[PDB]
């Protein structure tokens, strides 16, 4: 555990500063790096810093304290497109292996300005034998617990964004095939607020 | 390219007294290139147990090497350092002197 | 401690 | 400009099979590095090479052989594939002694699934779900959802296509394909996606909506005797039209 | 007052006889602390001062690895400059590099440097602004473009103003009893008549550290470099240094001839006269 980095996930809303930390153990380290890895893709270098102090580059600011062996990265003014895991990496020389930390995952939650939490039922176009419960439009604090069985499959929470109403809105989806299952008891393994609209 | 002739100084680490264990130094400096051949001489016979320092340079890029041997002087023994470099037509011998 | 990043001339 | 390229993006192997992942680098770097990445231990070093001609091993050398005949190319071979090699593999290049800024760059990756039995490979079935009548008559927006289901491996690429052209503009696809029955190691997968539009965009019936799913499986030069249709690299699509309501 | 850390690197090519020699050596003030020689047994960076073996395994492993890359830049540089200068392969050629940093009496950064020579004459050095290069010749320029587009100076400045000074102080206080000593000269004067007409007076200065010393000879009032025979400051080999200065005196004038010794261990600059 040569580069111990911040655990995760680290949840911040849009506009917030999302300070990240990593500590390192080789004293004679000489370059220090922050990478960004969106789920499913490859780590992308966002910040190299080479000597003590702060280095600024738009919304990012890395800090380096070689005396206490600490590299930081603060993301001033968050977009939802900053949701990734951020890997801290450290090296000694041209030829010494680059030491990656484990990663801190950062989740930028979006601004729902006036939510109305909603559950809906969707039939398909043609012929696949399961229906869908879209749980949507809700509070950014809301969990979606998948802890029922292996009969009912639920998704995770995700964020859509339209360039129209500037309308960032949350969603999750549940579905099941050969069942006696409906939408009003599909998320009762989770905390849903008392003003959620069930359909009729 | 540059060639510089060495300056050779042969001397002792402490003031010399007959019967005290001591060190005899041959310090060669101001040379270029590095290929230098240096041996120490007890009455003309080559001394085997001779250490040397690591190669370095001065501000003008000239090299310097100290060569040194443990010895115990008397009144009768003649000590000398023998240097050879490209800059020399034949190898140099510099005889050790007591008050130098 | 040596320089970490020497470059060919 | 290129950076660090690596073919292929996705791969299924059976157990024992040989495959060589390729990697290349425009920028004249000396120091390349294969790295696997996994949920339990982040990045691990496989092999690395600090110049043309020469190569050395990493923290997980084992199973993987490497060579470097040129500055540009650093191929990783897996001689006998094994289910413990199921990972994402990352080419990674670093200037070294040749010049310019300590920064190490990364390939876009190769997702590799190694399975014991090749009968386990399944393409997905794709369905488009039409927005609820309750949703339109409340918010005046319309969420199309798309289940891609019953597939192994998790090697897919969703894209939504309206009227012929691909929209990025209203979509959230799931980050990671979900284990349908998380008991098996050859457990199949499911993946959902959302597409939201305005009520007047949805209700205009010239508007055609299609969920597109590129699956990456078997090659066409593979032996296949089983009664199922061969699960080749193929695209499975679902669709719906605008409804005049 | 001031302190410094400087590393000296020498690479010499050996036509017909294989790989070039490479020696690197580390100084803090005038105290050698580490070395690597391509010829010696170990093939590591080895300690040369007692206060540095207290660094752990990870120091030694790293040092050894960077000193090899130094070795390797140099190995390639020999054939690169052979190329640049269209020189014959049958000739042995020398490359030297020294970089380092000075700090003041607060131990904060003073000057940093990085010169390069090829066969004993400047090739290219980092200017004092640590931003810009001084290519000595027209071949050498190609290196200057290479280093300007490889942002070399920026990596060097980072080191010289940071890591170089950070480590100097680590060294300076690990070897507090060794490096922060100042050793006063053991002053001494001899008299030897040459013929019958002339005589030589010799100001000795022995057993001093550090090697910064100035000895000036002087008659009556103002001084003299018109008769100064000065030897180069030479190591005794125990950490201390030695120097003499001499004069050819017309005899009888030795009353008004005076010697002048300046050092860091001498509070008031000492003055002797033959007695």
């Amino acid at each position: 555990k040569e580069v111990e980095q911040n655990s995760g996930p680290l949840s911040v809303p849009e506009g917030a500063i999302a300070s990240l930390n990593c500590t390192y153990s080789d004293r004679g380290s000489q370059s220090f790096f922050w990478y960004r890895q969106y789920s499913g893709k490859s780590p992308e270098l966002i910040m190299s810093i080479y000597s003590n102090g702060d280095k600024e580059d738009g919304r990012f600011t890395a800090q380096l304290n070689k005396a206490s062996q600490y590299v930081s990265l603060l993301i001033r003014d968050s977009q939802p497109s900053d949701s990734a895991t951020y890997l801290c990496a450290v090296t000694t020389d041209s030829w010494g292996k680059l030491q990656f930390g484990a990663g801190t995952q950062v989740v930028v939650t979006p601004d729902i300005q006036n939510p109305d939490p909603a559950v809906y039922q969707l039939r398909d176009s043609k012929s696949s034998d399961k229906s869908v419960c879209l749980f949507t439009d809700f509070d950014s604090q809301t969990n979606v617990s998948q802890s029922k069985d292996s009969d009912v499959y639920i998704t995770d929470k995700t964020v859509l964004d339209m360039r129209s109403m500037d309308f960032k809105s949350n969603s999750a989806v549940a579905w099941s095939n050969k069942s006696d299952f409906a939408c009003a008891n599909a998320f009762n393994n989770s905390i849903i607020p008392e003003d959620t609209f069930f359909p009729s | 390219m540059i060639q510089r002739t060495p300056k050779i100084q042969v001397y002792s680490r402490h003031p010399a007294e007959n019967g005290k264990s001591n060190f005899l130094n041959c310090y060669v400096s101001g040379f270029h290139p590095s290929d230098i051949e240096v041996d120490l001489l007890k009455n003309g016979e080559r001394i085997e147990k001779v250490e040397h320092s690591d190669l370095s340079f001065s501000k003008d890029w000239s090299f310097y090497l100290l060569y040194y041997t443990e010895f115990t002087p008397t009144e009768k023994d003649e000590y000398a350092c023998r240097v050879n470099h490209v800059t020399l037509s034949q190898p140099k011998i510099v005889k050790w002197d007591r008050d130098m | 401690l040596l320089f970490g990043f020497p470059v060919y001339v | 400009n290129a950076g660090v390229t690596q073919t292929p993006k996705f791969q299924v192997l059976k157990t024992g099979q040989s495959m060589t992942l390729q990697c290349a680098q425009d920028m004249n770097h000396e120091y390349m590095s294969w790295y696997r990445q996994d949920p339990g231990m982040g990045l691990r070093l496989i092999h690395y090479s600090v110049g043309a001609g020469i190569t050395d091993q990493g923290e997980v050398p084992n199973g993987y052989n490497v060579s470097r005949s040129t500055t540009e190319d650093f191929p990783l071979r897996l001689l006998s594939a094994a289910p413990s090699q199921t990972s994402v593999y990352f080419c990674a290049s670093r200037p070294g002694l040749a010049g310019g800024r300590p920064e190490q760059y990364f390939g876009p990756g190769t997702r590799l699934t190694v399975t014991e039995d090749l009968k386990n490979v399944f393409p997905p079935e794709v369905a488009v779900f039409e927005p609820s009548e309750a949703e339109i008559s409340h918010t005046q927006k319309a969420t199309l959802v798309c289940l891609a289901t019953g597939f192994y491996p998790d090697h897919v690429e969703l894209s939504w296509w309206v009227n012929g052209k691909e929209v990025h503009s209203g979509v959230s696809t799931d980050p990671q394909p979900l284990k349908e029955q998380p008991a098996l190691n050859d457990s199949r997968y499911a993946l959902s996606s959302r597409l939201r539009v305005s009520a007047t965009f949805w209700q205009n019936p010239r508007n055609h909506f299609r969920c597109q799913v590129q699956f990456y499986g078997l090659s066409e030069n593979d032996e296949w005797t089983q009664d199922r249709a061969k699960p080749v690299t193929q695209i499975v699509s679902a669709e719906a039209w605008g409804r005049a309501d | 007052g001031s302190h410094s850390m400087r590393y000296f690197f020498t690479s010499v090519s050996r036509p017909g006889r294989g790989e070039p020699r490479f020696i690197a050596v580390g100084y803090v003030d005038d105290t050698q602390f580490v070395r690597f020689d391509s010829d010696a047994a170990s093939q590591r960076m080895e300690p040369r001062a007692p206060w540095i073996e207290q660094e752990g395994p990870e120091y030694w492993d790293g040092e050894t690895r960077k000193v090899k890359a130094h070795s390797q830049t140099h190995r390639v540089d020999l054939g690169t400059l052979r190329g640049y200068y269209n020189q014959s392969e049958a000739g042995s050629h020398t490359v030297q590099r020294m970089y380092g940093c000075d700090v003041g009496s607060d131990w904060r950064f003073l000057r940093g440097y990085h010169q390069y020579a090829y066969d004993g004459k400047d090739y290219i050095a980092l200017k004092e602004d640590l931003r810009s290069w001084t290519a000595a010749d027209m071949a050498a320029q190609t290196t200057k473009h290479k280093w300007e587009a490889a942002h070399v100076a920026e990596q060097l400045r980072a080191y010289l103003e940071g890591t170089c000074v950070e480590w100097l102080r680590r060294y300076l206080e690990n070897g507090k009893e060794t490096l922060q000593r100042t050793d006063a000269p053991k002053t001494h004067m001899t008299h030897h008549a040459v013929s019958d007409h002339e005589a030589t007076l010799r100001c000795w200065a022995l057993s001093f550290y550090p090697a910064e010393i100035t000895l000036t000879w002087q008659r009556d009032g103002e001084d003299q470099t018109q008769d100064t025979e000065l030897v180069e400051t030479r190591p005794a080999g125990d950490g201390t240094f030695q120097k003499w200065a001499a004069v050819v005196v017309p005899s009888g004038q030795e009353q008004r001839y005076t010697c002048h010794v300046q050092h860091e261990g001498l509070p008031k600059p000492l003055t002797l006269r033959w007695e």
